[PDB]
RNA sequence: GACAAUGGUAGGAGAGCGUUCUAAGGGCGUUGAAGCAUGAUCGUAAGGACAUGUGGAGCGCUUAGAAGUGAGAAUGCCGGUG
RNA sequence: UAACUUGGGAGUCAGAACAUGGGUGAUAAGGUCCGUGUUCGAAAGGGAAACAGCCCAGACCACCAGCUAAGGUCCCAAAAU
RNA sequence: GUAGCGGCGAGCGAAACGGGAAGAGCCCAAACCAACGUUGGGGUUGAGGACAGAGUUACAAAGGACGACAUUAGACGAAUCAUCUGGAAAGAUGAAUCAAAGAAGGUAAUAAUCCUGUAGUCGAAAAUGUUGUCUCUCUUAUCCUGAGUACGACGGAGCACGUGAAAUUCCGUCGGAAUCUGGGAGGACCAUCUCCUAAGGCUAAAUACUCUCUAGUGACCGAUAGUGAACAGUACCGUGAGGGAAAGGUGAAAAGCACCCCGGAAGGGGAGUGAAAUAGAACCUGAAACCGUGUGCUUACAAGUAGUCAGAGCCCGUUAAUGGGUGAUGGCGUGCCUUUUGUAGAAUGAACCGGCGAGUUACGAUUUGAUGCAAGGUUAAGCAGUAAAUGUGGAGCCGUAGCGAAAGCGAGUCUGAAUAGGGCGUUUAGUAUUUGGUCGUAGACCCGAAACCAGGUGAU
C-alpha cells in the first residue's frame, strides 16, 4: 500500500509556527526560521534558568550591602557576625528584612555586632 | 484464542531496524555508515577475502591433494544403535533402513564398534570393523559380510 | 471426553466418546497464532507493482549539460527526484506464503478444535436430514440448536443441501471434515459438528 | 541464486570436526638450500586458518563441510 | 526504603510515538464524518484529546498483521508567490 | 573493581593545542617528526576582555536556598577603598 | 554451487542416477520381383530384410449423413411497511418478509425485500468451432542395409570445460576407410568386455509468450499518484531521426439567477432557484507562502543572529489555570546544515511556501530470539483443493563419526620403523519453519560524469 504525505506534516509545522508567536516578522510566519529561533529559546530558556538564580543572589547581596552600610557595617563583616553569631538566615529573607522592618534588621546587625 | 485477542509468543517477534529517518534513531544521515570512504557509498566495499592488495590468504597458500573419482563412503552403524533390537533378530540393510537406524545406504552399511552391544544378533552388512566383529561374535551372535 | 449428541429439534439423542488427543488438548497458543498467520498470508495476492526509473517512458537523453548552466546536474527526466519520475524501490510482485512443519500444522488444528471444546462452544447433532434447499429451515434448525450468529457446520463429506441452505446466512459458514482449518475454527463462536464428521476428525487428527 | 563456493579456497583447505579448516603451508615450493632443515621439516606440518582470517572469509567456504 | 548512576560525535543496544492498508471485535456519523481554522488542554518525547467555527460523507477505537511509513537542506523536481 | 574467553554489530586509519624528553630547522615558526601526560575532538558551566586545545570543573529535571574551585572584592561589575 | 573449467585470478559451472508432468511411434534408400534407367510391387533392422483393423495430429488422402455440446443476441427470476430527523431515508425506532438470492452497482444520506441485478432456470433463425456414431475409403550371411561419408592433418568454433592427458559435436582446406569374420561408443590410447548400428526423412503432449478477446481477482494507484496520456503520442520543440507536456470534481435535480438598479461593456447590489450561491460555472473542500483593510498595546537619543531570563505600565478575561495580549527598562546571547584539527565564519547549501524526493525485494549464507519434534528432524517438484489452509508426495537434504591427499582404517585416525611423541578427533543434539541483525548475487541507500559501443538521422 502507499503512504501518502498527508497531514501530519502540516499539523507539525504548524505546532512549530505557533511556538513562534510574537516573533518578529518571518520569525513567526516561516516555519524554517521558526524552528530555528525556537531551538535557540528552549537553549536559551534552560541557561536562564541556571543564570536566574544567580541574579537574585546578587541582587540580594547588593542589598544587603547597602543596608549594613546604612548600619556602619560591611556586607562581608555582617555575614561572617551573623555566621559566628549563629544565624542562618539566607540573603534573600535578609534583604527582605532590610526592607520591611528595619527596626529587625538593626537588631540583627547588632547581634552581628555582638559576635565580632 | 481469538481473532481480535491475537498475540505471538513472547520475544518471538521484533520491529525491523529503519534507517535514514531522523537524528533521534542514532540511524540518520549517514544511515550508520560513518562518513566518506568506498564502504559509505551504494554498492560499496571489497569483495569477501580482499586484503586490499595485499596478497589473499588463499593465494600465499598452496593448493593440496585432490578428489577420489571412485570414492566409497559407507552408512555407519555403532553397537548402541544395534542394541535396539531384540535378541535371535538377524540385521539386513533393509532392516535397518525400516527400522530407521539408518537412513541413507551410500556406498553399503559397516558396523563399527562405539557403545557396547548387550543383545545376540545376526548381523549381515557390507562392512564391519575388527572390534565390532569381536564384540557381536563376543557377545553370542554372528556376522557376515554380504 | 464424553458429548451429548442432540437432534435438530434439541432432543439429547445420546452420547459420544471424543479422543481427548483431539479435542481435550491444552491449546498451544504460539502454534496456533502462528497458523493464523500463515494461512492469512497465504490469502494474499502480491499483485503490486510500480515503474522504477527504467521503466519509466522516456528519459533517454541528458536533460542539460553537466556544467555551466547554473542548475543541478541532472541525468535523465525520470530520475526519482523529478516530478513523473521513476520510484525508488516501491512493491514489486511477490508471494507471501510460507509452510510450517506438518506437525505443527496437526498441533494448530488440534488447539483450535480444543479451544472449541473447552469454553463449551461444540456441540454435535445426530444426522442432518436436508433433501432440499431451504435457508428458513436451516435457521430455524440453527434456532432450535440455540447457536450464536458465527457457527461452523461440519459434515463428514461435501453435503450439497446443507451447504445450499447455510450459505446464505450472515456469519453461518460450511466446511467438511477434511476441509476444516484454523482461521474458519477460531472464526467461529461454536461449532455444530455431525457424529460422523466428528469421528472421522478424531481419526484423521488421532 | 545461491552463494558460489571460492573454488580456490576450496582447493586449499579442509573443514575439520569442530568448524576450523585445516591448511597448507607458505614456502613448501623451492628455494629448500636456503631453508634450514627444521624449517622445512616443520613446514611439512599442517596448520589451521587463523581466527581472524576466518572473520575475514568464513563466507568463501560456507558449503564446505 | 536506602544507596548508586544518568555531558556526548562516529557507532552498538533498548523502548516507544505517529502515517496508509488488512483481519477480527467493538463503535461513531446529516441531531453533521474526514479535512481545514482557532483556543488559555493533556503526556517524560515522538505526540493525544476537548470545545467552537468551517465543511458536507465518511471515520475512529482494541488486538494482531503488512508497508510506496515520518524531510529543512541534495547549485534536488514540479507548482504557487515574493 | 574489574579482567579474560567465545559469538552478533560496528565506526576509526586528515588529528589539534598546551606542558615536558628529544630529532630536524636557526636552543625560527600557530613549523615538522617521534616519546610522555592533559584538554579539544565528542564538553556545556566559572575564570583568562573577546578567545576549540590554558586554569577550575564534567550539565537527569525543577527552586527567587546554602558552601566552595580557579579567579577575585574603588566604579563599570558580586565581594575588603 | 557438487564434478570440473580458470592470468587455477575475477569468475564460469554441468551431467548421469533418483523423483515427477507428459507419453507414440513411424516412413523411405538398397538386396529382389514385373512393366515401360523410370515406374510400380519388396522392405525397414542390433541383427533385420531379400533369398532359401487403420485413418486425415506423424504413421495414405478426399468427402458425406446425423447427433450432441460450446461460442456469437437474449428471457424469467423471492421478499417492507410505518413513524422521527431531515431538502431528500437506504440512517434511528417499531413491527414484518425472502433467501439455491446477505455478490455488486444505482436510487436526493448508509437498502437482502425501490431499481439494475444476484442464486437458480430457460433460450438461437443464422454463422463459426469441438466432439461422437453410421458411412467412407486404405488395409487384412549367398545378396543388401545411406562414400568423397566416417576418419585424419592444419586452422577455427561449439561442448560447464580457456588445447589441455581432451574424449564427444560442427565448419573451411587438403587427404581419405571398412562392408556382419563389418562399423561406432564407454573422456588420450591399446587389448578384452559391455552397449549400440552414423553418414535419409516425419512425428502430437507435457514447455515458452500476451498487442488481443471473454469472465474475474488484488492487506495494488487514487489526479505531482496510477500508463507519457482519467480531459495525447495531441499541443509544443527539432531540417530530420527524435523529444514530448499541462489539463479531473456546480448541484440530488439546470431548477445555470425572470425582473429592477449603476455601468458602453466587464463587473456588481438587490430580487429569485436551491438544504446551501463565500455551491454562480476560473463553480466540492479551500492549507501555506504572498497581498490588503481595521486597531488593543508599543515605537522618532537609538548600535541590534532579534530571542531568552527579570520586569513596571496599559488593554483583556480562558479548556480557570499560582490566566491571555502588549511591553518602558535591566542581565545574558555571533542562525541552521554540511564538512572540518578547528567554521559567527569572509568555506558549502537553501528567495519563500506547498507537494514529491534516499538501505528495498528476491534467492542463498551466517547468527540470535521463538516454536514443533528429537537420534532423529524435514520434505522438493508433482497430484487433489477455492489462485487458500490443508492432504498426499521420503526423491532429496541436514544430523547420528572422525581421521587421511588417497587407498583406506574407524572412536579413532594421520604422520612415523615406533608398542614413542605430535595434529585433528571421541568422551551426544540435532533438525524444520520463522521475527531481528549482518554478508553474498542482483543497479542493491539516492542523485551526478567526462566517456565507450551499436543501429539510425543530418551538406536547406
Ligand atoms: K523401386
Ligand atoms: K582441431
Ligand atoms: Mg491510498
Ligand atoms: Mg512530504
Ligand atoms: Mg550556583
Ligand atoms: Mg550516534
Ligand atoms: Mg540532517
Ligand atoms: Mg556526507
Ligand atoms: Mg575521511
Ligand atoms: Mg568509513
Ligand atoms: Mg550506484
Ligand atoms: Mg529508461
Ligand atoms: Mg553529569
Ligand atoms: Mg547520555
Ligand atoms: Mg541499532
Ligand atoms: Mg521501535
Ligand atoms: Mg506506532
Ligand atoms: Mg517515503
Ligand atoms: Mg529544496
Ligand atoms: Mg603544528
Ligand atoms: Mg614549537
Ligand atoms: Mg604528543
Ligand atoms: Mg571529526
Ligand atoms: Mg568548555
Ligand atoms: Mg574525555
Ligand atoms: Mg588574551
Ligand atoms: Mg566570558
Ligand atoms: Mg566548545
Ligand atoms: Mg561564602
Ligand atoms: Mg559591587
Ligand atoms: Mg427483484
Ligand atoms: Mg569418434
Ligand atoms: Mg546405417
Ligand atoms: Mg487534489
Ligand atoms: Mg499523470
Ligand atoms: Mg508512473
Ligand atoms: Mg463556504
Ligand atoms: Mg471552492
Ligand atoms: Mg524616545
Ligand atoms: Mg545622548
Ligand atoms: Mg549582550
Ligand atoms: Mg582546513
Ligand atoms: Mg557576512
Ligand atoms: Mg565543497
Ligand atoms: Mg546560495
Ligand atoms: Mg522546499
Ligand atoms: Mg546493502
Ligand atoms: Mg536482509
Ligand atoms: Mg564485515
Amino acid at each position: 500500500p502507499r503512504v501518502k504525505g498527508g497531514t501530519v506534516t502540516r499539523a507539525r509545522r504548524k505546532k512549530t509556527i505557533k511556538l513562534a508567536k510574537g516573533y518578529f516578522g518571518s520569525k513567526h510566519t516561516l516555519y524554517k526560521v521558526a524552528k530555528q529561533q525556537v531551538m535557540k529559546s528552549g537553549q536559551y530558556a534552560f541557561r536562564d534558568r541556571r543564570q536566574r538564580k544567580r541574579d537574585f543572589r546578587k541582587l540580594w547581596i547588593t542589598r544587603i550591602n547597602a543596608a549594613a552600610r546604612q548600619h556602619e557595617m560591611s556586607y562581608s563583616r555582617l555575614m561572617n557576625g551573623l555566621k559566628k553569631a549563629g544565624i542562618d538566615i539566607n540573603r534573600k529573607m535578609l534583604s527582605e528584612i532590610a526592607i520591611s522592618d528595619e527596626k529587625a534588621f538593626a537588631q540583627l546587625v547588632t547581634k552581628a555586632k555582638d559576635a565580632l | 484464542m481469538k481473532l481480535h485477542e491475537l498475540k505471538p509468543a513472547e520475544g518471538s517477534r521484533k520491529e525491523r531496524n529503519r534507517v535514514g529517518r531522523g537524528v533521534a534513531t542514532g540511524n540518520g544521515k549517514t544511515s550508520g555508515r560513518g562518513h566518506k570512504g568506498q564502504k559509505a557509498r551504494s554498492g560499496g566495499g571489497v569483495r569477501p577475502g580482499f586484503e586490499g592488495g595485499q596478497l589473499p590468504l588463499f593465494r600465499r597458500l598452496p593448493k593440496r591433494g585432490f578428489t577420489n573419482i571412485n570414492r566409497k563412503e559407507y552408512a555407519i552403524v555403532n553397537l548402541d544403535q544395534l542394541n535396539k533390537f531384540e535378541d535371535g533378530t538377524e540385521v539386513t540393510p533393509a532392516l535397518l533402513v525400516e527400522s530407521g537406524v539408518v537412513k541413507n545406504e551410500k556406498s553399503g552399511i559397516k558396523i563399527l564398534g562405539n557403545g557396547s552391544l548387550d543383545k545376540k544378533l545376526t548381523v549381515k552388512a557390507h562392512k564391519f570393523s575388527a572390534s565390532a566383529a569381536e564384540a557381536i561374535d563376543a557377545k553370542g551372535g554372528a556376522h557376515e559380510v554380504i | 471426553a464424553n458429548y451429548d449428541v442432540l437432534k435438530l429439534d434439541g432432543t439429547k439423542s445420546g452420547s459420544i466418546e471424543l479422543s481427548d488427543a483431539v479435542f481435550g488438548i491444552e491449546p498451544n497458543n504460539s502454534v496456533l497464532f502462528e497458523a493464523i498467520n500463515l494461512q492469512r498470508a497465504s490469502l494474499r495476492q502480491g499483485t503490486h507493482a510500480v515503474k522504477n526509473r527504467s521503466a519509466v517512458s522516456g528519459g533517454g537523453r541528458k536533460p542539460w549539460k553537466q556544467k555551466g548552466t547554473g542548475r543541478a546536474r541532472q541525468g535523465t527526466i525520470r530520475a526519482p527526484q523529478w516530478r513523473g519520475g521513476g520510484i525508488v524501490f516501491g512493491p514489486t510482485p511477490r508471494s507471501y506464503a510460507y509452510k510450517m512443519p506438518k506437525k505443527m500444522r496437526r498441533l494448530a488444528l488440534r488447539s483450535a478444535l480444543s479451544f472449541k471444546a473447552q469454553e463449551n462452544g461444540l456441540t454435535v447433532v445426530d444426522a442432518f436430514n436436508f433433501e432440499a434447499p431451504k435457508t428458513k429451515e436451516f435457521k430455524n434448525v440453527l434456532s432450535t440448536l440455540e447457536q450464536p450468529k458465527k457457527v461452523l457446520v461440519v459434515t463428514e463429506n461435501e453435503d450439497v443441501n446443507v451447504e445450499l441452505s447455510a450459505r446464505n446466512i450472515p456469519g453461518v459458514q460450511v466446511t467438511t471434515a477434511q476441509g476444516l482449518n484454523v482461521l474458519d475454527i477460531t472464526n467461529a463462536d461454536s461449532l455444530v459438528i455431525t457424529e460422523a464428521a466428528a469421528k472421522k476428525v478424531e481419526e484423521v487428527l488421532g | 541464486p545461491k552463494m558460489k563456493t571460492h573454488r580456490g579456497a576450496a582447493k586449499r583447505v579442509k573443514r575439520t570436526a569442530s568448524g576450523q579448516l585445516k591448511r597448507s603451508r607458505a614456502f613448501t615450493s623451492h628455494l629448500f638450500a636456503n631453508k634450514s632443515t627444521k624449517q622445512k621439516r616443520q613446514l611439512r606440518k599442517a596448520r589451521l586458518v587463523s581466527k581472524s582470517d576466518m572473520k575475514r572469509v568464513k563466507q568463501l567456504l560456507a558449503y564446505k563441510k
